[PDB]
């Protein structure tokens, strides 16, 4: 021991360093996150748009100045307003997964008290690169 | 009197001139609460009134020329005072000041008037500041945090678990390629943020300018080769303000995300000017804190944690430092949780069980984020997460730089423990009892955490409850 | 090790790594002497060594990565320690650091390393700084006084007796034309220099800028109509450094003689930058001293007067405030006289009878001038003159603005008492016994002094000898 | 409802959010635009040069500063000065289409009163990507 | 005579003007150059024209889909139409909202390019568009009660 390095894949942010959560763990944790008063949103991002970039620094004179690129995720049709059902979320995840083979699908949520968004589990695509 | 008083020669009784135990506050009044013990032979209302008189007008022989200034509602007033239950000769004094007496948001004038002149007196044995009432119009002429918690959450581009880091040691003298190697490997291994110490910034041969350039080469790849948003808290320290400004302006050129400064170990007005500069250039600003034995721990005789948290936030900072648990800074339950509440939150009325004697009116005051560091690792992660949640900004000092497999498996083990604790928290687990079994469950194939838990098998400490000054 | 050490996981005892009781010091070594009481169960050599280790290197688990830095001669060393002859658990620790550990003349790095990190520890009950050894090459990369005592003596155009003054009070809110009248009358009556307090400078309606214009109008005639060189110490207080710089630069336009700042109650680097600016523009710079109950009086648990005098002069200033005798600051003979010697003079070896544990090499270090304020007048002038001679800069608080005939006869009485005392001093009189009869003899026709001695016939205090912290 | 995202193709500016107009419709709208006093020009642009670019910002010290790149079209031989025949325009579109398979061909026109050029229908290439 | 490159201009309903005898003069005096005085247009004085920069009207635009025909027929390819109901009023979100407004803009512009009698034809053009843009079909169910054009006379 110990040789450490992501081989044939990279670390896609929080929860990538641990083994990937299952659909059952995600559904149970969504029910818990709803119970604790958080408001879910389903979001997705293209394979090269979910991995950090700074190429766009070419267009602007003042850099790096807190600016970042290719970390923006697009929302899947609607946020979970009114209804919070994990089976509606599961149908939307399957429809999203079917819609984009080359995009990652992830769940995020927010706390409306000061309006802060939490980016949670899990970065998944039907062509996810090598497991650690 | 509003002016024009022909006072007879000699000092008039302070209890007949600056003591008002029926006073009711105005919305623009500035109030201060002090814990005091007079020298044996001085009445506590005479002491309270004398403090109000010396911080307002002051005298060493009053005559008609003290009648030249307008006194009336423009002078300081000592309100009704109460005994301290802990000690017979100790009392809590409540002193009011009107807005007419101080320059608008003038920190050295307010500091000198309230603390500078007051905390001296030969016939005063001990005096401790307990609370302050800052009226909203003085709160807003203070500038507060530049990029506080509701701004910092959206600025850092990720959130939903604590922010994982480590404090770089040895403080002495680490050469640029071994520093570059250690920083690159631990950031690429799993840390969100790394931190410098004061000696690490500048040394007789190694200039901050060149240390920053090795940080720049490393940081570009320590995001680019990992994929996840990370950075490094540069620690920035300097001998003169010209050096501080040179250090600021040269790092503005590359516009790096969050840095820290011990500028607020140097002086209050240095941080206030910098916080305005940081606000102007859209930065993020971490505030260091030190001197805990001679500032924070001044028992019955000076500064306390709640007044320190109010004073620190009424200059401002986005992150602010905060207990090491063991070693140099605090780790106590009845100290930290109040201190953190007074930094995190807005709109909350005074409570004597939390030691709050005065409410500063609230509604639009930014939060500021505690940064703990964190000498004990793996087994104290359950208790830390259960006590503090997704406050912190946990900067390890044994974690990472205490792992005999190197910086990457060290950082990976700390990252695995952070994610494992956060997954346990997402599962609604009873973290104080479940967390040990979660760590054992993780250790099966995280080998890195298995090595971390064989290496740190001795540490089992949680927190002490009661304040230890 | 010079680097490349493969240390096993854990911490090796600080007494086996940072403790060398035979240590032979270099001329370039930085040394610190501390008075300490550990928490119960901690050996004092373990505490001393741990302080030396945490201020030099630091660890919370050592492995091979602490081998990355060059340790050898470059790390701090704890020398042999001794007991305090007053308390069983109190000991004096002596810690040495080599030159390589700190940035050259960097005040926030030196402050944070030596005081910031050190005065924290949870297992340390109390720690007091007793002395510091600053090597000549760090003294000279420091900047020191801009225009010290041997420069100010020729620069101010007068000398041959003490410098006579008064502290302007009430602090609250005196209108500019009544202030202009008071300043003109007391300077024309006999005072050399008057001084402002923090609230006097700027108030909600009255800007410092316009208060300064009334000073300019008054000061021109308060030399021109009196023939004798006089002026006024402006005090310049502010909330932010931009406001401080604006306050500097607007008075640079008129290039005014000597001013003061509470800047060094604000922060160390604020005064250091100002002293550089003051050196650059050919000014004179007066430094205020305050916070006596929470800094200076930290009995067994913090700062003391001799270390304060060293720290204040190692930032620098041309004048520095001294003692108030009674009230806010001390007046004690075993406190003030060491403190004043460490400000005034050059080329003197260490002596344990004066509480000096270390010598800093001397020969070309500017002196800085004590300012005594001065709460009691006429009968305590004999003892004050006998103790301090033609030191001071005696700024009264009772005198002048406590005389019921007004500012001109008040100032004239204080001036008559100084000249009568100075003539008595020129006559070689035994001031402690003769001074009362000199005052009685003086009173025959100065009517102003006759009124001063009827008004202040109750004050007969001299000084206390032994400390009373 | 409603999944929204352009797939395998992007929106090539004005008239790309509607189905492609027929050759007869293009000729009829040209006859109308000519009747309304507008002067047509046939223009074309290379596949990477018809899609907006900011890379050239690397050469200049003040950027973005209103500058743009790869939004410039090259003219097909002549503008329609004198003769206005839409069947000549259709012959020129065919000749252009044969000449450049890897370039896009579009019609533009101008109003000479304040000399303003209108960029009209349609961005088209014989290898044109996916329909929406 | 201070200047601007674009300049604000009727909201149609709500805060600013929406009237024919108000907007059309106001817009002519911003767009155009070299035109002598006429009392029927309320012009009493001619400032000499020749090399006076034009400036572009910005409308905002409270009502959407059914008032796009009338707006295009009255104003042509002036504006800079900043919707207030469109986009941020569509219950399928910002992309289908914007897409419906974009489809209606292109459909109106195609009708205008075909030389249609837009005031009467535009309703059937919107119905024709709705077959497959679903986004515009949702826009026309959501805004089914607003059929307003413009009022004529100044209502100060």
């Amino acid at each position: 021991m110990m040789v450490w390095t992501p081989v044939n894949n990279k670390m896609f942010e929080t929860f990538s360093y641990l083994p990937p959560l299952t659909d059952e763990q995600i559904a149970a944790q969504v029910d818990y996150i709803v119970a604790n008063g958080w408001i879910p949103c389903l979001e997705f991002a293209e394979a090269d748009k979910a991995y950090v970039s700074n190429e766009s620094a070419i267009r602007f004179g003042s850099v790096s100045c807190l600016y970042y690129d290719n970390r923006y995720w697009t929302m899947w049709k609607l946020p979970m307003f009114g209804c919070r059902d994990p089976m509606q979320v599961l149908r939307e995840i399957v429809a999203c997964t079917k819609a984009f083979p080359d995009a990652y699908v992830r769940l995020v949520a927010f706390d409306n008290q000061k309006q802060v968004q939490i980016m949670g589990f899990l970065v998944q695509r039907p062509k996810t690169a090598r497991d650690f | 009197t509003k002016a024009g008083a022909g006072f007879k020669a000699g000092v008039k009784d302070y209890r007949l001139t600056y003591y008002t135990p029926d006073y009711v506050v105005r919305d623009t009044d500035i109030l201060a609460a002090f814990r005091m013990t007079p020298q044996l032979g001085v009445p506590p209302e005479e002491c309270g009134a004398a403090v109000a008189a010396e911080s307002s007008t002051g005298t060493w022989t009053t005559v008609w020329t003290d009648g030249l200034t307008s006194l009336d509602r423009y002078k300081g007033r000592c309100y009704d005072i109460e005994p301290v239950p802990g000690e017979d000769n100790q009392y809590i004094a409540y002193v009011a000041y009107p807005i007419d007496l101080f320059e608008e948001g003038s920190v050295t004038n307010m500091f000198t008037s309230i603390v500078g002149n007051v905390f001296g007196f030969k016939a005063l044995r001990a005096l401790r500041l307990e609370d302050l009432r800052i009226p909203p119009a003085y709160v807003k002429t203070f500038v507060g945090p530049p990029h506080g918690i509701q701004v910092e959450r959206d600025k850092l581009n990720k959130y939903g678990r604590g922010l994982l880091g480590c404090t770089i040691k040895p403080k002495l003298g680490l050469s640029a390629k071994n520093y570059g190697r250690a920083v690159y490997e631990c950031l690429r291994g799993g840390l969100d943020f790394t931190k410098d110490d004061e000696n690490v910034n500048s040394q007789p041969f190694m200039r901050w300018r060149d240390r920053f350039l090795f940080v720049a080469e490393a940081i570009y790849k320590a995001q680019a080769e990992t994929g996840e948003v990370k950075g490094h808290y540069l620690n920035a320290t300097a001998g003169t303000c010209e050096e501080m400004m040179k250090r600021a302006v040269c790092a503005k050129e590359l516009g790096v995300p969050i840095i820290m400064h011990d500028y607020l170990t140097g002086g209050f007005t240095a941080n206030t000017s910098l916080a305005i500069y940081c606000r102007d250039n859209g930065l993020l600003l971490h505030i260091h804190r030190a001197m805990h034995a001679v500032i924070d721990r001044q028992r019955n005789h000076g500064i306390h944690f709640r007044v320190l948290a109010k004073a620190l936030r009424m200059s401002g900072g986005d992150h602010l430092h905060s207990g090491t648990v063991v070693g140099k800074l605090e780790g106590e339950r009845e100290v930290t949780l109040g201190f953190v509440d007074l930094m995190r939150d807005d709109y909350v009325e005074k409570d004597r069980s939390r030691g709050i004697y005065f409410t500063q009116d609230w509604c639009s005051m930014p939060g500021v984020m505690p940064v703990a560091s964190g000498g004990i690792h793996v087994w104290h992660m359950p208790a830390l997460v259960e006590i503090f949640g997704d406050d912190a900004c946990l900067q390890f000092g044994g974690g990472t730089l205490g792992h005999p497999w190197g910086n990457a498996p060290g950082a990976a083990a700390n990252r695995v423990a952070l994610e494992a604790c956060t997954q346990a928290r997402n599962e609604g687990r009873d973290l104080a009892r479940e967390g040990g079994d979660v760590i054992r469950s993780a250790c099966k194939w995280s080998p890195e955490l298995a090595a971390a838990c064989e290496v740190w098998k001795e540490i089992k400490f949680e927190f002490d409850t009661i304040d230890k000054l």
